[PDB]
């Protein structure tokens, strides 16, 4: 017997040094796989052949000359075919197919959340850098005058009155209290402004954290439907577009409304390059597409992607030989006798993850972090100013 | 000795905020426009030299204490004739009251600067980022010697006095 | 015939309308409000634009009518399914047909946008009237202490409770047991006055609401502060001249002597003159065309209030009327089944520029907290001046 | 000529001591006003008569047999008809309609939300009550167990250890600090409890409020349509649950499937008896009417309605007279005379507002105004312990 | 002849039963699911019940079939659409159609709910980490101010460093310019830790976070805490007998050894158990049945994770099967228009008990503060006894 | 003289305690369960007056604590030993340790107490609210007398050492 298949991805590809290759040793996937285990079963020998046409399966509207894998099956060139193929009311008339044994649907593919790793100074973020700036102007401006009115012809010395300053802002009470009109007066205002930065600093810290942990992903395709900030596009023809033209469902006729009228062309040409314009938006383009294809893209190849949310569409692939065969009674049977006992299950876990590329909400210390560092650096000099006035004296 | 140091760096704070409102390089905003206070200077485009005024016209009260920069050049003001002040302390001495009134209006000067860079930040504001260049830092560094400035003329009244 | 005229949102020239030749070469609400008529009239529609560019009114000189309203008294034009208001003066020359949608006068004004904080733009968590009885309060507290008492004088009383507010810890403390009743009852004043401050600012920067200046007629008839006017000569202009009731009445004294006259020669010139102005000026139009502006780019403008008066558009048919019979009652039953509001909804709100709402919390700039900061130079400066006359005074 | 209307709130109804009143005089109302305007432009002389039936106009399915206001008419026992009466298909035929007058639409009625008048201790809600209490009964028994401590075979009596504790809790600094080991470890913990109480006190506040602000009221029909916890429904029969069986809209087809299965009956017989429902409920339930029937029910009778949100279907008011008619000429124009001067607009604006017996965000005064009392109080206090022992010494 | 069976979704009897006698008997997604197929096929329908109440299994002793498959091979049923699973040894006695919705096993437990907050439960807004790195760094401050130094010695020097952490005003002040550099920089560190929990324990109490405790299969097969299994004999747990995989295999090895036995009878009884366990028993069945138990009064259970295995229900016909062939290709066409999808979302969602999210800030209750107060009184007992030895020791 | 005021309190203090665990009147929930401590009493309703015992069954370790009514039982154990070691300081006199050692027992009684009142509200707690009756304030009363006697037994022990 002649096997019919087509070459995409992990189900059929040429095996490494196909030069020095004879047979079936050229090819290597999933399907190479699934051919072995049913000759085996229902016993005949088999030679594995690549498609003439390279497409799936299509009729031309005006001369019926089907083109692709069904074509060949049609006059009859190979005996059965292994290809990932869904299941349509127009191929079940002209191909016999058999019972699936791998289910699909469409799911959500975006870009994947980076790991955020936390400034290790972003404890400075509610208050802009030029406000820090004149909080350290004023500080030395509130010092130097408190210094020449308290001693005029006294305990607050140039030294002191620096010591007093820095106590009333830190909120740490004080050792000496001004004693005249004239130095009280600058020590009242200077706890006005205190207290307003002190509270105004939590307050905008509380609003921070308070946004930050009540937003949500775009999970569902409800998600999608109340979104126009990211934008979501298919292939440009397919099985996909044709089935959200007549699409009588709840919102998935208000989601194909936006699709249609789009100021650039969210609907792209190619499958890999519609993969490439996701990351190139970064968080702001959503492509549609088969959940099989989609799990496969995450782990080969740089990992940017990720699966979200559940399946919308049902679609099942199939194992097709024309109408009046039989070859139909032990292969569907043998397909059934497959998935029962759990071979299908453990090929799909070795090609897809076995052989891959790809792998509390409290106060972090992280986000702390750089106050240490300040605590650390203090002591540093501390120890300095005592080496320094030890060899003095 | 300290009263010689005080008229060197009289005369620098006295220079650096001078030297401020002269040089056109108090900003930048996007090609590239290294605007200073009175005259904004455009580079990297079609005109690369020709530079133009301002065109600026309680919110109508801020906007013409921005167009005179009525602090900063009275902070200036201030701070020659407190270096005027220790000179005239200099010749004619004791007499018990000379570097005190000196001290006052250099302390005056940065409670005039520290105003004026309040005033243009909030003037500025109203997507690129604006950037502070050298010659703004050149109005903060002056604060800070006129402050220095000012303590060291109370240091030198107490010690006479006494 | 089937006569019509060109309008912004009933009647649209179609992109590419020289490849498409016929009924292609326009596309709208009237277009499609046409054909559901002829679903129940035997009638041949062909797509014909009036050559004049007017509805109809008939001339002071002349005395003849023009336009769509011209065509149909002479004999030229044969049905009319446009945009025309039902007047008086019409229904003696032309039958008219029952309203297939209502509309009035109502008000525009630009969106509210987000305001700039100028100075003590900090005092806005708590009410004008806690603020005032905090510091009448301060002075109680500090006068009674020192009548309780009889060291604390009347100046160092008044510092202790100006201490006890700010909450730093001095060396001043009443060692009589009625002074400490005094003390630790205005302590606990304190502690839920800066507490409930925390939580209110908090409160504001977590969600930010964006309320409208104006909500009625009634409510720009006693602020009179934003500018408002109509069209040069138009339908609603002649509404304001002529009015009973009060409310009105003082409106058209605005209206007449305005300084300056606030009146423009087109709609289209009223809409630019509101974006423009900024919360300025506010124009007065049809709430049809005002609703179907505010959903068009790039979205600055939205309808507030109810509407003042009620008119309606009907079918125009010639006089005598031999084929206006069937039509008027085929439109009573569409208006049942709801393919009128149908046809409003997809042209309108379907097709438009702006719908999904995210808020985001910015740093605070200088400009917002700069209040607090000419308050502490200010009080420097005072306290230089008072140190210096106590010494000059006493030297003397 | 004969008037036929019907007797329905402010329209028509009988004068004050109908007994001592003969002809026009014996009625009052809107369609009283409006029937004396239209007589004088067209010119002749009326005489008002209500109908027999007592309903609006309705024809039997089995014999065609007109029942009401139009019944009246088809047969002719009066000329003209002045009644609030909507225009349809049905009516159109038989009955001749002149132009509309009055507008009318479908809009929302719920319970008008109360004067909510703040507690003058509602500052102390954070907390609940059995905390607050344990807070008085740890205070006194931690400077019991300081004054024992400190003192021991010391500036710490009784009446010091008891100022030192209330200083503490309200963050006020110290006086004295205590100078023993056994004084200090139980200062330590009095000061980690302390700190752990106010924070907790001032975040629950700001979670209190920021809660209180965000909340929007059912404001237009989309609210209405995602909401489970205030119910809605209509009359049990007539022309608003006919047109929301076959309803072709956006989500009131939705509206109405949660509407034909609810616990209890949702659709109310009594349109009067409706109104009551509401009340009952206070804030739970909704009735949906027309608009010109629920301006008029916030303004007569006790006050708790109002109307929210726009209209929703289109419908209008007319005045029938059968056709064949010589009077449609001068009344259809003469109702356009009304209209377009503003006679009509005057005239609603008396029966409903003039004839009528009804009518900043920052925190409050009376939100704080409790703890004003607590300060004048103690002042009190303060006065007669200073007169006490005044008279002893 | 059309042969149905009992279930709680598919086939329900509905109210006044003895009134309506026919068709009008029953209503669900299978009674539709049977006339959309007689819409594409010449049969006349009649809903008639399986009398024996089972699917179809030949017996080990008789070795003969039962039930709805029972009736078709020794030839009474006509046609079968049913919730049939299509099996290896029914495919060799009954032709089947195309899957018409797949299924597979998945993980219900109950609702998370709220948790109780016993002791040490305000420590909930910062780390572990954090927490000790505050303890070892008041340590060292405390420390090197001795160095410094050299009155301030060990005891006197670690007090300082906890009055400045609870930000209490002492008279304790270091008075060499070494120390004030200590001083400073340990007082910045308290400003910021103490108004960064004060924000994060705000955030907590504005919107709160039900979180599950277990995500997938793999999830339940590390925690090994919660009890799982499924019915006593089925086909969900011949599944998990037979597996190649070591997942399942570590799992079957649970359920084989349970202390005691987690089977139950019935599964009704076994989403009984899993709301009575509250947190303690995970039920595993079909993904399809699941969903719809979910969607039901009063809502305490949801679906966690994906699925295990994939199955699919179809359409069973006689051994031969004459008229199999055309009701074969009719439901893969009302497949592709998507009336499976529509009809299935009528009955599971539509139909439901539990649909508006509407959150309230309630006041603290003392059982979540009570973490503190054991601390203070605790700390108060301790104080007495060092007291007292301190001078039982000084006496002798 | 103050010393025989203290003997009172102690006794005061002693009964209150006492009165508070035999009467069943601390919690009230919903027709009307007039409930105690040990022992949950009904009326308004079918049995108006057959009452039964409670079933009650790191959260396993406080379900005991409450079980058994240990902390304020011992309270009163501390009390009336405080009151009996006031009356072996009346004979037998000049010992100079005697009244000290039942001031520390009349504190411990309080701090005793005032962990059972924290216990029975945190396991009371999982709509009609609960209401809290006489005996529960009873218990209130009585810990701040103890400590009021607890100070005054301090005040005696420095006057004769002194
Ligand atoms: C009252 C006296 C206390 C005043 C003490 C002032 C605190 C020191 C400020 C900045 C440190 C310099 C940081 C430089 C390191 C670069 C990374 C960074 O922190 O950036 C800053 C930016 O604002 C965020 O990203
Ligand atoms: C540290 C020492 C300071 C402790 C000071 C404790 C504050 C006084 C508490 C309640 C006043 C009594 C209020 C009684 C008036 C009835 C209305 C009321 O306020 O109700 C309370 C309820 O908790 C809300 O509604
Ligand atoms: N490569 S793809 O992006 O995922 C993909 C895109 C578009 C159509 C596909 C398809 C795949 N597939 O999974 O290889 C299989 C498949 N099978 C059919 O029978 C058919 O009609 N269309 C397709
Ligand atoms: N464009 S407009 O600003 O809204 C507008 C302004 C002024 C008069 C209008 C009018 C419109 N209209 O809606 O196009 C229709 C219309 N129809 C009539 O019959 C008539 O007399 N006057 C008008
Ligand atoms: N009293 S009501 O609650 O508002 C009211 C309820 C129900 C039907 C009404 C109706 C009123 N109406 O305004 O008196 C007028 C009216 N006119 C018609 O022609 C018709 O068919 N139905 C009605
Ligand atoms: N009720 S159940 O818990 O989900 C359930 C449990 C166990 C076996 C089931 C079954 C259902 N089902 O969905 O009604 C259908 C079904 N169909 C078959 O053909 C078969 O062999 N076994 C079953």
């Amino acid at each position: 017997y002649i096997v019919t298949t087509i070459l995409e991805d992990p189900y059929v590809m040429l095996k490494k040094n196909a030069n020095q290759f004879e047979g079936n040793d050229r090819y290597e996937g999933y399907c190479v796989e699934l051919a072995a285990e049913i000759a085996k079963h229902v016993g005949y020998s088999y030679r594995l052949e690549i498609v003439s046409d390279g497409k799936y399966g299509a009729r031309d509207p005006d001369t019926k000359a089907w083109n692709g894998m069904v074509g060949e099956l049609v006059y009859g060139r190979a005996d059965v075919a292994v290809a990932p193929l869904t299941i349509t009311l127009v191929r079940e008339e002209v191909i016999d197919f058999s019972k699936p044994f791998m289910s699909l649907g469409i799911s959500i593919m975006i870009k994947k959340p980076q790991k955020s790793k936390p400034g290790v100074f972003s404890f400075l973020d509610p208050l802009a850098y030029e406000i820090w700036m004149c909080i350290v102007f004023a500080y030395i401006g509130v010092s130097v005058v408190l210094f020449l009115v308290s001693r005029f012809s006294n305990e607050f010395g140039i030294f002191n009155s620096l010591w007093f300053s820095l106590g009333a802002f830190m909120q740490q009470g004080c050792d000496i209290s001004p004693r005249s009109l004239s130095g009280r007066i600058v020590g009242g205002v200077w706890w006005f402004f205190t207290l307003i930065i002190i509270s105004s600093y939590t307050a905008n810290l509380a609003a921070f954290l308070t946004v930050e942990r009540m937003v949500s992903p775009i999970e569902s395709a409800e998600d999608l439907a109340k979104q126009t900030e990211i934008a979501y596009g298919t292939l440009e023809a397919g099985s996909t577009k044709e089935f959200f033209r007549r699409s009588k469902i709840a919102v998935f006729e208000k989601m194909w409304t936006y699709m249609k009228s789009a100021e650039p062309s969210v609907f792209v040409r190619t499958t890999e390059e519609g993969m490439i314009r996701v990351r190139k938006s970064k968080g702001k383009y959503a492509y549609l597409l088969e959940s099989t294809m989609n799990e496969y893209i995450e782990q080969r190849k740089p990992c940017d992607t990720m699966k979200v949310g559940g399946n919308l569409d049902s679609k099942g692939y199939g194992i097709a030989t024309p109408k009046g065969s039989a070859l139909r009674g032990p292969v569907n049977l043998a397909v059934l006798k497959l998935s029962e006992q759990g071979v299908l299950d453990k090929l799909k876990s070795k090609w897809w993850y076995d052989k891959g590329e790809c792998g509390t909400s409290a106060l972090s210390l992280s986000n702390v972090a750089g106050v240490f560092y300040i605590l650390i650096g203090g002591l540093g000099l501390a120890m300095l100013v005592a080496l320094i006035e030890f060899c003095y004296k | 000795v300290q009263v010689l140091l005080t008229t060197i760096g009289a005369f620098a704070a006295f220079g650096l905020m001078t030297i401020a409102i002269s040089t056109d390089y108090w900003l930048y905003t996007r090609g590239l426009t290294h605007s200073g206070l009175w005259r904004i200077c455009c580079l990297e485009g079609l005109k690369r030299g020709v530079c133009v005024k301002i065109n600026h016209f309680a919110e109508y009260l801020l906007r013409v204490v921005r167009a005179s920069s009525i602090f900063p050049i009275l902070s200036a003001i201030l701070l020659l004739l407190g270096g005027v002040c220790v000179a005239a302390s200099r010749v004619y001495k004791s007499k018990r009251n000379i570097i005190l009134g000196a001290g006052i209006l250099f302390v005056a000067a940065g409670l005039s600067n520290i105003i004026g860079v309040i005033v243009y930040i909030s003037a500025n504001a109203g997507k690129n980022h604006y950037s502070y260049g050298w010659s703004f830092y050149f109005g903060g560094l002056s604060f800070i010697l006129a402050e220095v400035i000012g303590v060291l003329a109370v240091n030198i009244y107490i010690e006479r006095s006494r | 015939v089937v006569t019509t005229i060109l309008e912004s949102p009933y009647v649209m020239m179609k992109k590419n309308h020289e490849m498409l030749e016929g009924n292609e070469r326009y596309e709208g609400y009237c277009v499609d409000l046409a054909a559901e008529i002829a679903k129940h009239c035997g009638f041949k529609y062909k797509l014909t634009i009036v050559g004049d560019g007017k509805y109809g009114a008939r001339d002071a000189d002349t005395k003849i009518w023009n336009g769509m309203v011209g065509e149909l008294v002479y004999g030229k034009a044969d049905i009319a399914i446009a945009p025309l208001t039902i007047t008086l003066v019409r229904e003696e020359v032309i039958d008219f047909s029952k309203p297939f949608m209502s509309l009035g006068i109502s008000i525009m004004i630009k969106k509210p946008q987000k305001s700039k904080p100028g100075v003590f733009s900090f005092l806005d968590p708590l009410a004008y009237e806690i603020w005032m009885c905090i510091v009448f309060a301060y002075i109680g507290v500090s006068v009674v202490l020192f009548l309780v008492s009889r060291e604390f004088g009347i100046f160092n009383s008044l510092w202790f409770s100006l201490g006890a507010f700010m909450r730093q810890g001095c060396d001043i403390s009443p060692r009589s047991l009625s002074g400490r009743i005094v003390g630790g009852v205005w302590w606990f004043f304190t502690l839920i006055i800066i507490s409930s401050y925390t939580a209110n600012l908090a409160a504001f920067l977590t969600v930010e609401r964006m309320v409208s200046p104006i909500e009625s007629a009634e409510d720009l008839s006693k602020q009179t502060e934003i500018a408002y006017g109509t069209l040069d000569s138009g339908s609603t202009k002649e509404f304001f001249r002529r009015s009973k009731i009060a409310v009105f009445d003082k409106m058209w004294t605005y209206m007449r002597s305005a300084e300056p006259s606030v009146f423009v020669r087109t709609t289209a010139e009223g809409v630019a003159r509101v974006r423009k102005s900024k919360g300025k000026y506010a124009y007065l139009l049809e709430s049809t065309m005002n609703e179907y502006i505010e959903q068009r780019k790039p979205c600055d403008t939205m309808k507030v209030g109810g509407n003042l008066d009620s008119k309606g558009y009907g079918i125009a048919t010639p006089k005598g009327s031999s084929l206006g019979t069937p039509v008027n009652l085929a439109v009573l039953k569409l208006s049942e089944q709801g393919v009128l509001d149908k046809l409003k909804n997809k042209w309108w709100y379907d097709k438009g520029e702006c719908g999904g709402s995210k808020e985001k919390t910015s740093a605070l700039s200088l400009s917002n907290v700069a209040g607090v900061f000419y308050i502490l130079v200010g009080g420097l400066g005072l306290a230089m001046l008072v140190a210096l006359i106590e010494f000059c005074y006493k030297s003397r």
